[PDB]
């Protein structure tokens, strides 16, 4: 099956309404780069070897993809980035189940390609007007919460499984209380026999209560509706709502694109937040040379359906792979974004207007990473912590109201124009003067980069 | 080991955690929102000075998150004092009320800023 | 965090009731492998690099993952097999996607790991039990369908996207009447410009009646309930209620399992079929060193629930490979699969009368090959044909009888004795006298593998 | 079509249960005036040319339109006033909607006529009661707000459209918090990008609340519910009821009048008021010679339901405009309203207990008109402003303080015996020295009116 | 109200995403004919004589309606198409309720007009796909 002189077309003008694909392809020795592009326009289109008699009662060239140019990998050989474009008909509105159907459904077990990787995907402004999006985006969130002015805080309850119901309501209390903005369940806790979802909705919601109570401030959990079912997942949301909770939480990629838009939906039309966590996604955007960049998986995700989404940490690296995370970063809270090859930004992305969602940071955050998680974030941003709160010496609290003081010393040196690149230790080593909380939570960091200690007066 | 009390503690938002901004930090913040070409506006309340739910509890629904507008938005501001000026008219008028500066953003209709400038006798 | 001394038990001794995963690790340069198999076993179930307050209000020792065992790969280095086990009560009743959250949701990502591939589960009775699994199975099937003695015939519509809506139905009632038990809609087409699902559900239902009103035998047409949202999913499923058809069709990873198990509750609840479709899956699961192997995939399906699933090809595979298929096609089909690690079997697995699934072999199959995959896959399977049906020099009818022809003298080939194994190709010559049909199909074929032809008389 | 002999019935005497119609007709030349007013009642009924075998198996002149009289108007020339008669048969109970396809549904297309204009409509009390009519109207309107002895007071929050929920809730609250009673939704803000509607209903009730209680007295704002579909429309007035607000709000001629009835409908129901803006009918009602007047479509909304009804303003309008003016406002307002063909009314309209409707006068308002409009309109009528209170130098509560002020002023001078036409400008002067709010509002206009200003004392 | 300074953009270039429409005004006697066009874009979108202190918790030029051309009509005098286009964001997706309310809404009764039609609109392909449109159209209507 000779596709090059069908499905390779290197003078190809691509319309407004394509949706563009670029794929890194490693094929097989002796394949050629052209072959292997046309392979893959091919068999996520029409997928034809030859002629039947069905291709004459339409026209197969009015529905195929087309790979319209090859270019050779700097860094390794054998690999190419292959660019195709889908006709707009192609597609189901609304519908990012029939989107990644159509373009990731076959083309990866082809065997003229040894290895195959979705990098981005360049969603026409025809197609994004088909989808709901975030229930609610960035803005309306901050409107909801009156909260301006710093990047939001959340933390994670521990262990991951294994507490009841109302102990993990307590540690709920401790937490938000102390200074922080949400916190979390964890995505493996749904409802099992150490604890029942709807247990963990009823104590969660009387201890965010007493939090907001106690402190004058919005409180939220991320209460994790997760289920084997559809319908099991909506009763889950809709006893969130009766409790008149604001936000509830899914794990998109092991529930599904059919379940998460459902919940979406639900989410707008009832006025609930929606966490959404990244669950199973390493098994499929790990290794560069096979699978589906996370990029592709956080654009799907503001399609779909989701007001926070977890982009993980960028603690420990280097630039370089911290300018893939700024850019997709950008692709989920911007509505428009340039093409940027150095930031892994293979096409020009225009999201009309559809919200924005909120990139929530974690993985390994301590107190002392504030400054630069403050900085390269910016604002717009959630900010996890784990063992930065249950970990502190004192407890939940006391480690809550560390961050919550780390934080706002960070966001008021940056307002009075201090470098938080180059200043960032300095700056908590000063607030640890005025809060007990912080400066024990400082204590290991202080012998090894400041060689001590203390305090003056 | 200290343990963090659970009354006498009420915050309001960005910056409430750190001591109480002197007049020159005060003074910082509103020309950061100048910096950016953001339109500083006051807010203040006498009545509840906290969130609470009254007239629904849905999703999202909370009362209090609404202040009264001091006079209006000050676009064209070009020096940060007579913003600080009218703090100072704001607490003179009314002492027994929480004082917070707003910032808004036009690119994008949006509140962008929010921190108390002024709070009544303990508290 | 030395995970070592806490996560790896090599003197546990498994119970009956857990979960017990074989992971295939690939560690980072200097991290052994004691600590790369406890490193996994902690990050997929409590996940602690230290300890916080909360873990003693619980015993971290009741929902720990255990890593009880780790083995050399033959093969190449630096591989192992680190075997864990986990409690039941980890995972919620009846939820394949809390199951895959709590196994594969991190673990994937760890920086100790190189690479990480997840290649078998035993699924012990205890958790079997709290699912409903395929709507019907294996000999519901062939009951209801009245269809016994031989494997069933399939074939699909193409192109795969691009026709309309009584085009469709057309090519259905051509390849139906012709002998074919089954015809598929692509897993591509839900509702698009082109095709709106319900004109297809309509027109699709008026060409299978005709065709089993003209044949006598009952008639299936694969439609398509992939869709958006939950709601759209059920809502094409209960037209073809209305419609009184078989069977519907769903793409169980695009879709996702949340989705998945609640059409097939729906089937199960209605009479429906449940032809599964695997698109996506060779994102996940092609690399040898990264990922989930199809036989995981394909137990969580039954699971799950569906009657037929997409299983591949056997055409042109080494044994070795055909090898490690026959091995998730036990899994599939019958209720005690002993352990066996030469046909990729980690784990003896116990189904506990959990209703069998009907594999489905497509991918490049032609008439000519018709011996080995009766031969190789028994009677208890599904076999799809693409260009063999479509492709025939006279059409759809013609080539559908082609196929039922070619398969009904293997069948009574191999019941007269004879070995199909070496006697394939003679097979075929034989039937080319007493069908025309069949010997148009095989043309070509003769004149390479005969180097002729002909009859005589 | 010689018409005139079958449908031009001079003889003709009206009956209490018809339907009469005064149309200002503009035949082509030489088209008699008999023959063009009988070829309007013919088109609008039975529309026949000649006969058929059908027009024998029932009665012609028991279900055709009737022109009874014709009448040359006095300014210009080929232009008369043709009435027509319609049998109470021919129209559906309680349907607008029909009403308006059997009378304009034709007519205005025939080529006889060169322009046609429908200026009134009897509508007799036996097809009144067919009706539900406004969902309460002025009189339990006034009782459930506990508002007497003035004209109520509203302001239009702007820009039209471009505000984000939050911000839109506070200028609802700044104005309302000021002395007005009701605020509103511009008739173009539904459900878009920059503020879905839902947030809106959401702030606008946490912002009205605020006010209510911060004044003591009732307050409302116009939640615009039109929309798409009239599921989506009554999706978000059932929103409006679970909130507890007093009113709601729909664009009758670009919903559509089906729409429009279910409302009103769903309104009486639930106990919310419904307030009527009358969007698109410039297209429809501003030429002399051709299309509706709106005392006609004003009719239409009173039978089909709403509580308020926009109705332009009196500001720089000729007596003669005004005239017709305060023609439509009694057909809205009054239970019985003479014949009186001064002020438009070409027919004697008996309303039979219909709930009267409130006239929204709204367009150009300043300060300054109070006095002349709380002496056109009187008390039963709501004045909206827009720059009147929203570009007042301080502000939203100082300008709706402004205009409370003012409106309160007319009414004590009103109510001790003074003449708002003639002392008018000096009644909002010595108003001006008790309130810094209104002495603001009226620089501009003293330094014109009185050339300075001041205050003394 | 000098819309004319505001609402009369000839350098516009329209955008895939922009609604236009094509008027055909008769304006007033002495009132010029970008002042009328600006007229009808103004009423249509944003709809402001001047200045009020909410146009500045936004940005008007965002949401704002643009004649951007006028053409005069061959045949008769004091009549001209006025083009005007309006963002994607003025519009409620698959409602034409909300586009006939935003268009035609108020402008028609405008006064320094004597009369206006609307001949046309561009119906951008990113609206378009918010609608359903027929349920079956013409060539699933004959299949049927």
């Amino acid at each position: 099956k000779d596709y090059k002189l069908t499905y390779y077309t290197p003078e190809y003008q691509t319309k407004d309404t394509d949706i563009l694909a670029a794929f890194r392809v490693t094929p097989q020795p002796g394949v050629p780069p052209e072959e292997a592009g046309a392979a893959v326009a091919a068999e996520s289109s029409t997928g034809t070897w030859t002629t039947v008699w069905t291709d004459g009662l339409t026209s197969l060239d009015r529905y195929k993809g087309r790979c319209y140019r090859i270019e050779r990998v700097v860094g390794e050989k054998d690999q190419y980035i292959a660019y195709v474009a889908y006709p707009l008909d192609l597609f189901e509105e609304g519908s990012v189940t029939n989107m990644f159907t159509s373009i990731v459904g076959n083309v990866f077990g082809f065997k003229a390609l040894r290895a195959l990787r979705l990098e981005d995907l360049r969603i026409p402004p025809a197609y994004v007007k088909t989808f709901q999006g975030p229930p609610h985006g960035i803005q309306v969130e901050r409107d909801k919460l009156n909260k301006y002015g710093r990047p939001l805080l959340g933390c994670t309850i521990k262990p991951k499984l294994g507490l009841s119901a109302k102990n993990y309501g307590r540690a709920v209390y401790e937490c938000l209380r102390g200074g922080l903005d949400f916190t979390k369940d964890d995505e493996n806790v749904n409802s099992q026999p150490f604890m029942r979802w709807r247990d963990r909705f009823l104590f969660c919601a009387e201890a965010l209560y007493k939090a907001q109570a106690e402190t004058g401030e919005i409180k939220g959990h991320y209460l994790n509706a997760t289920a084997g079912t559809c319908e099991e997942m909506i009763k889950r949301a809709v006893f969130a709502r009766e409790l008149g909770v604001p936000i509830v939480m899914h794990d998109y990629l092991t529930g599904g694109f059919t379940a998460n838009t459902s919940l979406a939906h639900y989410c707008r039309d009832n006025g609930l937040l929606l966490h959404i966590h990244r669950a199973m996604h390493a098994v499929i955007d790990r290794q560069k040379n096979h699978g589906i960049h996370f990029r592709v998986l956080a654009k799907a995700l503001r399609m779909s359906g989701g007001d926070h989404i977890h982009s993980g940490t960028v603690v420990g690296k280097l630039e370089g792979e911290r300018d893939i995370t700024l850019g997709f970063v950008d692709l989920l809270r911007d509505d428009f974004v340039e093409q940027d090859r150095s930031r892994g930004i293979y096409f020009t992305q225009d999201w009309v207007s559809l919200p924005g969602v909120l990139p929530v940071a974690s993985g390994g955050i301590h107190v002392w990473h504030m400054p630069a998680l403050t900085e390269i974030f910016g604002d717009d941003s959630v900010l996890q912590f784990g063992g930065g709160t249950l970990g502190h010496p004192w407890g939940n609290a006391p480690g809550a109201v560390a961050n919550r003081v780390a934080l706002e010393a960070c966001v008021k040196a940056r307002n009075e124009g201090r470098d938080l690149a180059q200043e960032g230790n300095e700056i908590i080593r000063e607030a640890c003067k005025w809060s007990p909380e912080l400066a024990a939570a400082c204590e290991v960091w202080k012998e090894i980069v400041f060689n001590f200690a203390a305090v003056d007066v | 080991m200290q343990v963090w009390p659970p009354i006498n503690k009420k915050k309001y938002e960005t910056l409430s955690y750190l001591p109480d901004l002197s007049q020159e930090q005060l003074l910082s913040e509103v020309e950061y929102l100048l910096k950016n070409g953001w339109v500083p506006c006051l807010e203040f309340e006498t009545e509840h000075g906290f969130v609470y739910r009254e007239n629904n509890k849905s999703p999202g629904y909370y009362d209090g998150r609404y202040w009264t507008m001091w006079k209006l938005p000050m676009f064209g501001c070009t020096d940060a004092t007579q913003v600080l000026a009218e703090v100072e008219e704001a607490k003179k008028a009314y002492p027994q009320a929480w004082i917070r500066i707003i910032g808004f953003d036009n690119v994008r209709q949006v509140q962008c800023i929010s921190f108390i400038a002024y709070k009544p006798e303990g508290y």
